[PDB]
């Protein structure tokens, strides 16, 4: 079986914002690394572009 | 003038290549085709 010796291997906390998590980590004395939130960028979707007269976006199959 | 006779009988002598032979014959009558500017959508 898989054995461990650190008691915090299953500790995961949930926070509403990054600032709340940072404050909680700071008051508990834990050194922290913060990674910024990644949001997918908005994209331009056009169904008609599938059938373009002169562009490469024309599809060869459906 | 009379309505007794059936006048659509030329299709009884149509062969395997009649349609495409007519297309080959029609080829000389057509206007130049438009162009999209590239050889294919993959070009």
């Amino acid at each position: 079986w898989s054995s461990t010796a650190d008691p915090l291997s299953n500790l995961v906390l949930t926070f509403s914002t990054k600032e709340d998590a940072v404050a909680f980590a700071e008051k508990n004395g834990w050194s922290f690394d913060v990674e910024e939130r990644k949001v997918p960028k908005p994209k331009s979707k056009s169904y008609g572009a599938n059938f373009s007269w002169n562009k490469r976006t024309r599809v060869s199959t459906k | 003038f009379d309505n007794s006779t059936y006048r659509n009988l030329q299709h009884h002598e149509y062969s395997t290549y009649t349609f495409l032979d007519l297309n080959v014959e029609l080829s000389k009558f057509r206007m130049p085709q438009p162009s999209s500017g590239r050889q294919s959508p993959r070009h």
